[PDB]
């Protein structure tokens, strides 16, 4: 969850709504394991 | 490189791109009480991790207007997370604090706040005005809570003494041009090697803007101030039911 | 014993409190060095940033072009025990003959001494203060008379029976100190050692004594602290009936074997009460003498 | 690092470029919520658009640390503090801050 | 010297002059999780005296026709002291147990409970008589708290499961002619190395008179059965916001 | 870095569990000493405490005059592995043609061993089980008929997609396994390794699998662990048209390289479900046979 | 806007106990990954069709 801890303050001239855009990955300690397939299947009928 | 920073202690991370240093209180860190000044017997617990972290209290809005306001420790935690809980269940309890008051704004707005920690900060009354009555503060005045309580008369600090010496103790000051926060680190501070939680405040936090927040017409006007601490070597004894006052 | 890497790695329990600064040597005040003209860039002593929390660290040397001068003027007057071992008025104790207060040729103070201003206002500095302290006990009538009048002075310890009257039990003293002097003897005089249960007395106690809801009629004792309360003085003419002349008693401390604790604002609006830092509220007065103009002497 | 889509709502061909960003503004310090998700990499929402995500739906069982990098791409001039903050399991969505 | 003993830990300690040994689990002590077999990266919080010591939880009476009962760990203890904050306010809980049951009557009394401690003690429900409803047991019976609660058919431990093969598990025996308590070490039993307090018991402790009470007309007939138990080695992490359930 | 003494001598955080016993190679059974005559006062083998909570130390030695006897019996057959490493029966799945189930020639089986009784009995003796397996597929008509028919079975563990048809394109199975096999070849069989999240499985769990309340319409799922949930077996006949033929494909499990902890009571009441351990309330039955009286056989 | 991906770690971000990670990596080799036989064509040869 992503919270105000003050406020998002600016002067006069600048706009009064920004964007944030948020990038993830895993870290080194990360591993998979139990090879399976996805949840989807990207065709509707047969691919011509 | 003295204006950036990051406070990390427990589960909590803190940072600031607008710092002004750290202050450590009286030149000295936190630490466990020794065995030649403890006094009672029983072994202590010290929670460690599970209560000294961060802990972010309240926010009050900065005002044009604003008087300034105080928090008193341990008062502001006792009812929050495991710390509370902890000095609820004991009689006894000992621990330093980091202190970090945060305020931003932009650089087109002024001001300037004067942070600083006051040992046995005691209230005081205005006796009726003509000073013939002898009123005291009613509990909800001298252990305010995690909301704080708003000075009456800021000069004499609600309590007979000029904030304008305020600056003998340990402080920082928060100077919207320069700096966006204020850290303070504070050892334990008493005549006694532990004490209760409830009954006594080893010291008051305070927050008074001395040079008024200012701006233009236009230009955000919600300056919040948010006060974030963190317990440092919190030490319990003498335990037995809960207990909230 | 211990195993998980955590709990070795572990600080928990450091009992040394690491300080960041040390005491040195200051028997007079600091030299001025011969300093020249410096014309540089990057350094820059008279830039400073109050914000951190210090004080200037600028010296005479770096603002202007100084002499050497030898400075050995001391600094040993303002250590704690020369500024607060000197003698001042703490209590006053009045035995009258017929009047309101005490005409049964005795009474009890209680041992506190801040309902007098001057004495107070320099203990006030202080948070925290221990030292042993010598009493000295200045007894005439109320136009500075001597008389032949025996005295009997007592130190009664928290928990031990007030004396009630002239002729009180109590007054056998076979455990308390007591004091036994005429009135034109000198002064009577004694030491007294530091006795609280505390590390130190504290002129300030943020907080209550007891547990419990605290309501408005218990709020009399909010910053009371027992540490403080070292009991009660009581003197009385020595005999089965009432004496002759109206007395008073005029007690004087002298703190020596000083040490003390986080210095605080010095008070700046006057005393009301001895328990509390009240003030008159329809009063506040600034700290000192004002003028009319900020551009004007 | 991929996008994250924080913001999964707008559905409409026009609009789905919005989902990459979400916003901040001025507000009036009530300690406002500024957004919420779940953290689950494996789970339909959010972490569907990673490429981490993605590869994880190749496999049953993962195990590890996660990390979100925000970054803030408004004005130079503007300035503020926000709290991020990670429930672990049987914690509630918090009400408050 | 063997029928005497003494438990201290913590602030607490119990004394027995009529003991029967003591029995360590699957004889091996509580100890804490080492770094090879944890999996949680956070540094836990170990509060060690605080919640390591006895609690004294509930008091059932022994009567002539008396089921038997069984109580749930750690369900018993998570709304009981320092312990139960701990486990409300953290994710993550692991620890061994210390049980000691009490009960005494007179050389003129006689009667034998068996007093036991099964991992993973999965309730069964009646299945409505016919065994064609596939009903299943309430919250209020799988975790009954500190009350406990009374065992509906004991010869099946109300889990279609014969109580004659109880004693394959960590057990001792109260027979009043011989002994006035039981005292049982478990270690922490489970196939992760922490686990929720809330949502998993690790195991039960049943209570239940194979050799019914007995005794003539005008001897004490109020015969009570204390539960105290301590918790040893506790260590909790994930830390978050109380959680009771 | 630590100071206080407590700290210091403190045993947090030890990680080695101190076990009070040890394992020891027994290949037979124990022999049997010669003993002799004894009659003494203050030895007494015969008497114990089952109070106590151990079984009884007492030996053939001790009760009787024994000879020697030199046992080399084996304990070969009774080590878990010997127990457990035999095929059984686990699962059963119907490929009818015109029927009420299975009528659209395809079929989920959800992978838990539960449903039968010999199998789940043996397994059930303990709490926690770590092992690897050999499942064997046996496929034939109703009848045990062999035709020439071609079958495809995949694991589909949780989170890939279930086929909802004999034509699903999950049947692609570019990552999931499948097997093809006819059912005149031999019985399919392959080798599944330990696939829990957790260290072990366990066949009793008293729990719930989530926070929250657990209300009436939740109690469903008390004792359900998903770390016992290891996913879906689906089979289809390979083909667009409907099969000729009605198919049963019996399951066989065989356990290997087997660890087991904590032994429990053995079920003595017949099973209802495979989801708990729920029994016949009006049925229960005494563990075995009875007699008429304590004193006749 | 560098073009990196973050580079802080538990570590520093939270204090952390030590944790010694045995679980493999071999699963997610290409091989592992794509050495699975998959369906890729498939023929009719019906007799009227
Ligand atoms: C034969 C009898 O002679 N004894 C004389 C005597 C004189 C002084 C005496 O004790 C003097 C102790 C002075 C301590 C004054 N303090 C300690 C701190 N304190 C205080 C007062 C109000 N608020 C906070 C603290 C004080 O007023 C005992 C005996
Ligand atoms: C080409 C496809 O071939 N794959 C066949 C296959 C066979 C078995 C398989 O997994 C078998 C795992 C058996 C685990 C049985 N368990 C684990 C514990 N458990 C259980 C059941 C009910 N309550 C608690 C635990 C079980 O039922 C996976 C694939």
């Amino acid at each position: 969850s992503i919270w105000y801890q003050t406020n998002y303050v600016v002067p006069i001239g600048a706009p009064n709504t920004a964007y944030i855009i948020a990038l993830a990955a895993a870290q080194k300690n990360f591993t998979m394991k139990l090879c399976k397939d996805a949840s989807d299947i990207l065709q509707t009928g047969t691919i011509q | 490189s003295d204006r950036v920073a990051q406070l990390t202690i427990g589960n909590s991370t803190i940072t600031t791109q607008e710092a002004a240093n750290i202050i450590v209180g009286y030149g000295e860190w936190p630490s466990y009480c020794s065995d030649s000044d403890a006094t009672a017997v029983d072994k202590p617990t010290r929670p460690d991790v599970s209560v000294n972290r961060f802990y972010t209290l309240d926010t009050k809005l900065w005002e044009k207007s604003s008087k300034g306001w105080y928090w008193k420790f341990p008062d502001v935690l006792t009812e929050t997370g495991v710390f509370g809980q902890n000095a609820q269940f004991h009689y006894l309890y000992r621990s330093g604090f980091c202190i970090h008051v945060q305020c931003n704004a932009s650089k087109f707005h002024q001001g300037a706040l004067l942070v600083a920690v006051l040992p046995e900060y005691v209230i005081g009354t205005v006796a009726g005005g003509t000073g013939t009555e002898d009123t005291h503060p009613p509990y909800k005045q001298t252990q305010p809570g995690a909301d704080g309580f708003e000075l009456q008369h800021p000069y004499v600090l609600d309590a007979g003494i000029p904030i304008s010496q305020l600056t003998v103790c340990p402080h920082q000051w928060i100077n919207l041009r320069t700096n966006n926060c204020a850290t303070i680190i504070v050892p334990y501070i008493n005549a006694l090697p532990f004490d209760s939680a409830l009954n006594h405040c080893n010291f008051g936090l305070l927050v008074v803007p001395i040079s008024p927040l200012d701006y233009d017409q236009g230009a955000t006007p919600v300056i919040p101030i948010t006060i974030t601490l963190a317990p440092m070597c919190s030490e319990f004894a003498g335990l037995r039911q809960a207990v909230t006052q | 014993g211990d195993r998980v890497a955590d709990v070795i790695e572990s600080s928990i329990g450091d009992s040394v409190s690491r300080a960041l600064t040390h005491a040195l040597p200051a028997p007079t005040g600091q030299n001025t060095q011969v300093s020249s003209h410096r014309l540089d860039t990057g350094k820059v002593p008279a830039l400073q940033a109050a914000e951190i929390g210090a004080s200037s660290n600028a010296s005479d040397e770096s603002m202007i072009e100084t002499r050497c001068v030898l400075n050995s003027h001391s600094t040993a007057e303002t250590t704690l025990d020369s500024f607060f071992s000197r003698a001042g008025l703490v209590g006053e104790i009045d035995l009258p003959l017929k009047g309101t207060t005490n005409p049964n040729g005795y009474a009890n103070w209680d041992i506190d001494i801040t309902g007098y201003a001057q004495m107070r206002r320099k203990v006030e500095l202080f948070t925290y203060m221990r030292f042993d302290a010598e009493f000295t006990f200045v007894a005439c009538t109320p136009t500075g008379e001597v008389v032949p009048q025996l005295l009997q002075y007592m130190f009664v310890p928290p928990g031990a029976p007030k004396p009630d009257s002239r002729e009180s039990l109590a007054w056998q003293t076979a455990t308390n100190p007591s004091v036994f002097v005429k009135l034109s003897d000198p002064p009577a005089q004694v030491s007294v050692p530091f006795m609280s249960p505390a590390s130190a007395y504290q002129w300030f106690y943020d907080g209550y004594p007891t547990f419990g809801e605290h309501k408005q009629e218990k709020d009399l004792e909010y910053g009371a602290c027992p540490n403080n309360m070292m009991g009660t003085f009581s003197v009385r003419t020595v005999g089965t009936s009432k004496s002759k002349y109206p007395l008073v008693v005029r007690i004087y401390m002298r703190m020596k074997h000083v040490r003390a604790w986080i210095p605080r604002p010095m008070r700046n609006q006057n005393y009301l009460f001895k328990a509390n830092p009240n003030y008159a509220g329809n009063s506040i007065k600034p700290t000192g003498a004002s003028r009319t103009a900020i551009t004007t002497l | 690092e991929t996008i994250l889509e924080v913001n999964n709502v707008p559905t409409n061909a026009t609009s789905l470029m919005e989902r990459l960003r979400f916003p901040v503004s001025a507000q009036a310090g009530k300690g406002e919520l500024c957004a919420v998700f779940r953290a689950d990499p494996g789970r339909n929402g959010p972490w569907q658009s990673t490429l981490l995500g993605q590869l994880c739906g190749y496999y049953t069982q993962w195990s590890g640390s996660l990390e979100v990098t925000f970054m803030f791409t408004g004005s130079f001039m503007a300035t503020g503090k926000m709290l991020i903050a990670y429930t672990p399991p049987g914690g509630p969505l918090p009400k408050d801050r």
